[PDB]
């Protein structure tokens, strides 16, 4: 398989089929879908790693929306990548303005 | 009477709690209702457009998802 | 010996509680009827997948929570701890929601 | 009755599980959470492909190649995230080109 | 005169002019103002086309028809602007079909 | 031979628009009615800006539209201001608008 | 006696003047050198179309003018007439430009 | 050289005036230079990115228009 040859879990042919069919261009390079996939995988891998650690910290073997939300919003870069995205059933980071606390 | 009043003062208080607010003027509860109605107006208008365009009488989740993306408020977990 | 918490103390407990949770904070039915009520004004006899009304709520609640965070800063910025309609109005003005 | 209605609504979820199992063998993921991951992949699919489309169109080129994907990734991702995304994309196209 | 023709650069400006003389016959237009009118036409072309492209894509259709353009227009323009723009587009299609 | 523009009663180039659509990666296929519809919309919008931009010129005692005139026209109309809310018109300047509290008493 | 306007009166004149006008208010050369200077961090020995620098300037000044509107609203909101760094910062925080 | 000082005090005051500002703190001027610089870095980085992808050694206005559109700050009148 193409995904196997490239060292990747994400489907290289699916991505290549989605590029042609997605009205992006007339023609698609054979390097393209390998590269896009690999990136898509890498990003997926980065969030799961962190959300998994958020699940491990709550004594859960299963990642839930909150765990993804906590992974994304405590990491500066992911937070910025998904700044204009809402994560369903994600909630917010515990954060109370300093002047609102007692002395 | 108005379904807008079904968004109660206590529900509003909870929302503003999640947004870290400690103290809340009485006036806010109407003000909020205003904003919320305008929010829904805008999102639903565009969703139903997608519905009317699909020749359906049933608004799917996807209809809302495309409407929320157009309005700059992308939404994850509902068939994105 | 009737116990009493000072003004602000329970508010502070509520904040802490609600920030920790993820469950939707508007009652679902009054919300659903409001979505249906507003949907009529564009098209009559409209049906809604339950997931469609849930998306709309998840959406409505995130946006408003977010707006409260921005509003809260506007209040604090004016040396206050109480949010007011003008705080919401400045926020939406700066966000580019209203003129 | 067999009632044949395998509608066959595609998804990345098998590959998300496959990557999850690599980075954490002994944890899983709820259906909603998996929905968020699927939204995520699709979101970012579109952003890169759409940015890659523009590159090609701006430069009067009919073919999106891995060069257009790399530039898109540089534009779209923040500093560190981009660096690694470039690294893994580069590595992948290298390894693919060596095999068959 | 001098050799080599300067390479073609498309614009809408002759059509901006033509519309200008219907609406305000005794009124001209500056160089940079026309650059703006161009940048405007191209902006709205892109917006409308893109949305129609998506509409067609969501409902699994290969073909952008006058229908898609209308729906996109309803999504993109504000109230009164959309009505008029819908009227004129309808007029234009109606008129074109009957002149075959 | 007479143009598709003339059949449709338009100034904007229906033929050009149809090619741009075919060549812009929007869909695989394009309906005949589409470019007619679009061209008309772009012409309408154009006409609506030029009407208002002309008025701003005439009011400045000028014969030719400039960037300012467009800007004034656009921002003074609620709908256009919405449509072009995230758009910058070069050499446009801003609407005169001094906040009431800053004025003397 | 030598004539003198009171503090605030010329400030208002300057407003009326610049809001009336459309010309760029940063001096073209110091800006161009700044554009070239920043551009070196990314790639050395870069040329610039002249129009590209003008585009960059048109865009900078429209951004900053706009930002000053929002900033002026934030100062007014705290019952002040004077803009301060915290006004700019809040404006930007609400716009989403800054965390 | 060291050109950010070339964004003079008076030029900052002029922009602020067009923005309707009447009174201006002494601290505003360095604060604004920071923002302006941040703004330019971002716009230019994407411009330059476009230039490099086109294999050119000269930034075009399109590079900048395309970069500006990427920052949700569309510019009309420079071939946009
Ligand atoms: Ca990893």
């Amino acid at each position: 398989t193409r995904s196997s040859r490239a060292g990747l879990q994400f489907p290289v042919g699916r991505v290549h089929r989605l590029l042609r069919k997605g009205n992006y261009s007339e023609r698609v390079g054979a390097g393209a879908p390998v590269y896009l996939a690999a990136v898509l995988e890498y990003l997926t891998a980065e969030i799961l790693e962190l959300a998994g650690n958020a699940a491990r910290d709550n004594k859960k073997t299963r990642i839930i929306p909150r765990h993804l939300q906590l992974a994304i919003r405590n990491d500066e870069e992911l937070n910025k990548l998904l700044g204009r995205v809402t994560i369903a059933q994600g909630g917010v980071l515990p954060n109370i303005q300093a002047v609102l606390l007692p002395k | 009477r108005d379904n807008i009043q079904g968004i109660t003062k206590p529900a509003i208080r909870r929302l503003a709690r999640r947004g870290g607010v400690k103290r809340i003027s009485g006036l806010i509860y109407e003000e909020t209702r205003g904003v919320l109605k305008v929010f829904l107006e805008n999102v639903i208008r565009d969703a139903v457009t997608y519905t009317e365009h699909a020749k359906r009488k049933t608004v799917t989740a996807m209809d809302v998802v495309y409407a929320l993306k157009r309005q700059g408020r992308t939404l994850y977990g509902f068939g994105g | 010996k009737p116990h009493r918490y000072r003004p602000g103390t329970v508010a502070l407990r509520e904040i802490r509680r609600y920030q920790k949770s993820t469950e939707l904070l508007i009652r679902k039915l009054p919300f659903q009827r409001l979505v249906r009520e507003i949907a009529q004004d564009f098209k009559t006899d409209l049906r809604f997948q339950s997931s469609a009304v849930m998306a709309l709520q998840e959406a409505c609640e995130a946006y408003l929570v977010g707006l409260f965070e921005d509003t809260n800063l506007c209040a604090i910025h004016a040396k206050r701890v109480t949010i007011m309609p003008k705080d919401i109005q400045l926020a939406r003005r700066i966000r580019g929601e209203r003129a | 009755g067999k009632k044949r209605k395998r509608s066959r609504k595609e998804s990345y979820s098998i590959y998300v599980y496959k990557v999850l199992k690599q980075v954490h063998p002994d944890t899983g993921i709820s259906s909603k959470a998996m929905g968020i991951m699927n939204s995520f992949v699709n979101d970012i699919f579109e952003r890169i492909a759409g940015e890659a489309s523009r590159l090609a169109h701006y430069n009067k080129r009919s073919t999106i190649t891995s060069r257009e994907i790399q530039t898109a990734v540089r534009l779209l991702l923040p500093g560190e995230l981009a660096k690694h995304a470039v690294s893994e994309g580069t590595k992948a196209v290298t390894k693919y080109t060596s095999a068959k």
